[PDB]
């Protein structure tokens, strides 16, 4: 019963899970973008990259432990929107729509 | 070789409308300044309006008063709308009392000497009890533009007191703007044009101060332009 | 931002393995064993590797002649 | 003297005011006068008429 069966294993384990580090909400027009570029908010950007911010700040000095990160991210003071903008640069996020019916979903 | 503008006629036709004229416009410059004019009115003129309340006996934006009809919420709504120019200090503490039955008008506000009730007739609320009474302490900012409550919320500064209902601050007195360029002929030239600056606000800035700070704006901007470092 | 990597492509046709090359001098590069060839544009280090590639000074065989050296 | 000019504006951020904005101008003239003089006469220009109303100081 363990192993066969849906409830058990393979049939529900490997199949369909919710991930961690995604977001979801509406989608809007955005004229002025360039075509490879998509406009994020604020919030959510600090929500999804929480992580990196801790990672960088430690590295820049600006906390002398993860503790006074978070302090610091829940203020929201410029250095962590700086920081933010600084992590941000190069690094890509993957867009994706209910209904995937094909690749470029 | 040149012409330039003057400064002429003010034709005041109400309180709140008014036009203003200016005769020696070279061509092309009229729909220039008309719309640089336009602009910076609608868009930067600093004026004062009321940033919070206290009412006495009310916790809340939300309950009611006995005696009255208006929700204080609605309360909150009339005085959004109340005109007042101040010409010293930036904040003021004006004192509404009323008793009886009537409409509290803005008129009813404790004459202060620095304190101009632009609309005395402006209603406020209305009593309906012969004993119920009204106290109030409206406190007057002056600023530019348009902030709400909640993004002044960030700087709460103490707002400790639950007596104390925000507002949100329409710093802006200027209502409404055309302009119209038409043949100004005068009398050794052939194509010269005047324009006509036709504005309506609630009765708080008057006109020449208006157009001279939207002048002055608009020249210092070009003045930062004049120099250019290219060090 | 690096909006195409078909010239990086066009070095190594499979468009597969690219990126396991990218991926190794990227991360030869985040975790400071070693040191950018090409002057950093405030990039971050993925797309200075791909940055690298296109430049031709970074393939597979100089990764390993370099690693054995 | 300027064959062709044109403008655009776009988004720029001071760190907590995101509704701000940056100019950037292209300007192609005929040779004659370069673009960095051209813009200064333009700008004064457009001074000297403004100059009869400001007078705060």
């Amino acid at each position: 019963d363990m192993i066969k069966g849906k409830q058990g294993r393979f049939r529900q384990n490997l199949l369909g899970k919710r991930v961690d580090y995604s977001g979801r909400s509406v989608i809007t027009v955005g004229p002025y973008l360039r075509l490879h570029q998509c406009g994020l908010p604020k919030k959510m950007a600090l929500e999804l990259f929480k992580p990196f911010i801790y990672g960088k700040l430690e590295l820049r000095g600006l906390a002398t432990t993860i503790k006074a990160a978070k302090k610091m991210v829940e203020r929201e003071e410029a250095v962590v929107w700086d920081i933010l903008d600084e992590v941000i640069r190069e690094h890509p996020v993957l867009l994706n729509r209910a209904p995937t019916l094909h690749r470029l979903g | 070789e040149f012409l330039k503008p003057r400064l002429v006629d003010i034709e005041q036709v109400s309180s709140t409308h008014a036009k203003v004229t200016l005769e020696p416009l070279e061509r092309g410059f009229g729909h220039t300044l008309g719309n640089a004019l336009r602009r910076i009115l609608l868009s930067s003129m600093p004026g004062c309006a009321v940033t919070e309340v206290e009412i006495d006996g009310v916790l809340h934006e939300y309950s009611t008063k006995e005696g009255v009809q208006e929700d204080i919420l609605e309360i909150l709504l009339n005085l959004k709308g109340l005109a007042v120019r101040v010409q010293g200090k930036d904040e003021v503490i004006l004192t509404l009392n009323k008793s009886g039955i009537g409409p509290v008008t803005a008129a009813d506000i404790t004459h202060d000497g620095d304190v101009e009730i632009v609309k005395p007739q402006h209603v406020i609320c209305h009593l309906t009890d012969e004993n119920a009474s009204i106290s109030m302490r409206i406190k007057v900012q002056r600023g530019r533009g348009y902030v709400p409550a909640s993004t002044r919320i960030h700087s709460e500064e103490d707002e400790r007191p639950i007596g104390r209902l925000l507002v949100d601050a329409c710093y802006s007195p200027v209502e409404r703007i055309a302009y119209n360029v038409e043949a100004a002929r005068v009398e050794q030239r052939t194509d010269l044009d005047k324009l006509v600056i036709e504005m309506e606000t609630n009765g708080t800035i008057d006109p020449e101060e208006a157009i001279r700070r939207a002048a002055t704006i608009l020249a210092e901007q070009l003045e930062a332009f004049v120099d250019l470092r290219d060090v | 931002a690096r909006v195409t990597v078909q010239d990086a492509v066009e070095k190594i046709g499979n468009r597969f393995d690219l990126v396991l090359v990218a991926a190794r001098r990227a991360r030869q590069m985040q975790v400071g064993g070693k040191d950018p060839l090409v002057p950093e544009e405030n990039d971050k280090t993925t797309v200075i590797a791909l940055r690298e590639i296109e430049e031709g000074l970074i393939n597979n065989q100089i990764l390993d002649v370099r690693e054995r050296q």
